[PDB]
């Protein structure tokens, strides 16, 4: 779903969606 | 980095897909 916007946790948070189930891991920032 | 993208312009959930390289 697009049309919305994102930062901070909004961020690691939509990210965290997209990537839920499928992907299994995250990033690793910093 | 990254919010420079999505929190920029509305990215779309594919290019968040991505995010996860």
């Amino acid at each position: 779903f697009v049309n919305q916007h994102l930062c901070g946790s909004d961020l690691v948070e939509a990210l965290y969606l997209v990537c839920g189930e499928r992907g299994g891991f995250y990033t690793k920032p910093t | 980095g990254i919010v420079e993208q999505c929190c920029t312009s509305i990215c779309s959930l594919y290019q968040l897909e991505n995010y996860c390289n």
